[PDB]
């Protein structure tokens, strides 16, 4: 994983927000419950 | 008015990697599609990918995955595209075009290309600088029928391209058909260029071939004469 | 498994589960942070 | 190209011409996504029509285009000297699917047979260790023909180049043809010869050392 401070979240130019440090170590645990997925092209027919 | 402005043309060796920058104007630059798409000479167009400038989202064909990366930069409104490992079938004009309609619309982007880029002449040869030798190309007693003698002259293992070729100093522009360069198997290009001349005057008319090679600095004027029997 | 439309492979496909996935972060580094004075009243968080 | 289209359509002035764009359900049928694209030689391509019988802002009324199953068709009535140009197809077959282009021009010519004509290699290259031969065809119609090389009557199609037809002043087409050997090679064969067959009628030349 890699962090990032200086953030532009919703991808607005012209103002982006900087993040403040956490103090310690972060730990955190979440329940993965769904996903976002791309397909592909017609490239091969059926094949995969 | 918007405005799809791409880079300069560029003359590259085989096995490397050339990207192509296309510069927008005129619109909401974040929100459109842009494709990029390459047309080899005389041959069909070749879709290359797209770019969604919003985080930068992408998808290109199976053929060109590997060899395509395509990115914009959203701050200054350019689009980039890199084929790579080019071969000489990666020879192309290279476009980028626009959807119909912004991102927000249904079915973008699978519309229609709209605003097209001028188009960016990539070349890959493996041939270098060469002095091209010209030689006359002489007509024969049997390939007269009717009382025309066509002649003309060739512009091979020159490189690289083109070669222009006039008649006479530019005195013979009548049936003259130049013919377009075309890359042999090996790289060094190759030309042709034809007069119709008639054949009463095959004694009395002097015809040169003017062939210019700007690169290589080799200028042959080449006189094509009656092979004597 | 939901999709606008799948044809499309350009739409995107977002996906439910019916079980949760369990999944730990953590930023491993236990972290000072400076706070720096810019102001009057503007201050600002740097990392020790 | 996964669309299929006419390589060339040849229309009167002032008629009215069709161009077809036929492939399988996964594209033409059972998609509206049919556009068609306009291309000037040596410009940049452009859009015509598209979701089938669409024209964007800026596209005569002589222009229309529509699907008739598997197959689309596109069609231009009155046509004008500015229309002489290249056209693509295109429909969406999961990736991007395109027809190979088909090139319009100007009806009412007859046909002509190819003017072929055949020389040896000088020896101002026979001595520069190279041997080349040249096989030029013009004053033709229509402009789809096929240039063979037989050395004897045993084919090489090692060196063989030939380039794009370019209509002439005589709206008849001109296109040559190239062979790389070496002097070897050419002073080792009985007779070098170029075939080249229009419609169905072959005119073939040949050319030997000295
Ligand atoms: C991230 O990293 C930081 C930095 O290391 C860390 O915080 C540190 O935490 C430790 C442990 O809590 C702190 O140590 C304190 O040291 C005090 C003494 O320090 C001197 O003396 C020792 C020798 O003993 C030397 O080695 C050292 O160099 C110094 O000279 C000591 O006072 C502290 O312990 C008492 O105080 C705290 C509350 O303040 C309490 O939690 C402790 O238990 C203890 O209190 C006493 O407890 C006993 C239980 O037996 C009880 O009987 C008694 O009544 C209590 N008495 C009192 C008065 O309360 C402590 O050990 C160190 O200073 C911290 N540093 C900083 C910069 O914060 C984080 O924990 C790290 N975080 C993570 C997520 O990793
Ligand atoms: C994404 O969303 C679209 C709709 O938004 C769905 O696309 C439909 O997909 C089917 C299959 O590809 C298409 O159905 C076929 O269309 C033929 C003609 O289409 C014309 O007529 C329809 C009205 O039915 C109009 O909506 C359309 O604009 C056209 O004018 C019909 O001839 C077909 O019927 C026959 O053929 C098929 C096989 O070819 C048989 O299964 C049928 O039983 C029948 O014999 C057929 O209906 C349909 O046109 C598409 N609709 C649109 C609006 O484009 C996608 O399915 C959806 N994706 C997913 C994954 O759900």
């Amino acid at each position: 994983c890699r962090i990032k401070q200086i953030i532009n979240m919703w991808q607005r130019i012209g103002q982006a927000m900087y993040a403040p440090p956490i103090q310690g170590v972060i730990r955190c645990v979440s329940n993965i419950t769904g996903l976002i997925l791309t397909r592909d092209g017609g490239s091969t027919n059926s094949t995969t | 008015e918007v405005q799809l402005v791409e880079s300069g043309a560029q003359v590259k060796k085989p096995g490397a990697s050339v990207t192509v920058s296309c510069t927008a104007s005129g619109y909401k630059f974040t929100g459109y599609h842009m494709h990029w798409v390459r047309q080899a000479p005389g041959r069909g167009l070749e879709w290359m990918g797209w770019i969604n400038p919003f985080r930068g989202a992408v998808k290109y064909p199976q053929n060109f995955r590997g060899r395509v990366s395509m990115t914009r930069d959203t701050s200054m409104e350019i689009f980039y595209m890199e084929l790579s490992r080019l071969t000489s079938d990666d020879t192309a004009v290279y476009y980028c075009a626009r959807e119909m309609f912004d991102s927000s619309a249904d079915w973008s982007p699978w519309r229609g290309m709209v605003a097209w880029g001028q188009g960016t002449l990539v070349t890959v040869s493996s041939a270098s600088t060469k002095g091209p030798s010209v030689f006359p190309l002489a007509p024969s007693s049997k390939s007269t029928s009717g009382g025309t003698a066509a002649l003309g002259c060739l512009v091979k293992d020159y490189f690289p391209e083109p070669v222009t070729v006039s008649w006479n100093s530019g005195a013979l522009t009548s049936g003259v058909h130049t013919f377009p360069a075309v890359l042999q198997s090996s790289g060094l290009y190759s030309l042709s260029s034809v007069v119709t001349v008639p054949s009463s005057s095959l004694g009395t008319q002097t015809y040169i071939c003017n062939v210019n090679h700007k690169p290589s600095n080799t200028k042959v004027d080449k006189r094509v004469e009656p092979k004597s029997c | 498994i939901r999709s606008e439309n799948i044809t499309n492979n350009a739409k995107n496909i977002l996906v439910q589960f019916n079980t949760p996935v369990q999944i730990n972060c953590t930023r491993p580094n236990n972290n000072t942070r400076k706070s720096i004075r810019i102001g009057p009243g503007q201050a600002f968080y740097a990392t020790g | 190209s996964a669309l299929t289209q006419p390589a060339s359509v040849s229309g009167s002035p002032g008629q009215s011409i069709t161009i077809s764009c036929a492939g399988s359900s996964r594209d033409v049928g059972g998609f509206d996504l049919v556009s068609w694209y306009q291309q000037h030689p040596g410009k940049a391509p452009k859009l015509i029509i598209y979701e089938v019988n669409k024209r964007p802002s800026g596209i005569s009324s002589r222009f229309s285009a529509s699907k008739s199953g598997n197959t689309a068709s596109l069609t231009i009535s009155g046509l004008q000297e500015e229309d002489e140009a290249h056209y693509y197809c295109y429909s969406y077959a999961d990736g991007v699917a395109f027809g190979g282009g088909t090139k319009l021009t100007v009806l009412g010519q007859p046909k002509a047979a190819p003017s072929v004509t055949l020389f040896p290699p000088s020896s101002e290259e026979l001595q520069a260790n190279k041997a080349t031969l040249v096989c030029l065809i013009s004053d033709f119609y229509p402009g789809a023909v096929t240039v063979a090389w037989k050395a004897d009557s045993s084919p090489v199609k090692a060196g063989v180049e030939t380039t794009t037809p370019s209509k002439q002043s005589n709206n008849k087409y001109a296109a040559s043809s190239y062979l790389s050997l070496t002097p070897e090679q050419w002073k080792s064969h009985r007779s070098y010869s170029c075939q080249v067959t229009h419609e169905g009628s072959t005119v073939e030349k040949t050319v030997a050392p000295t």
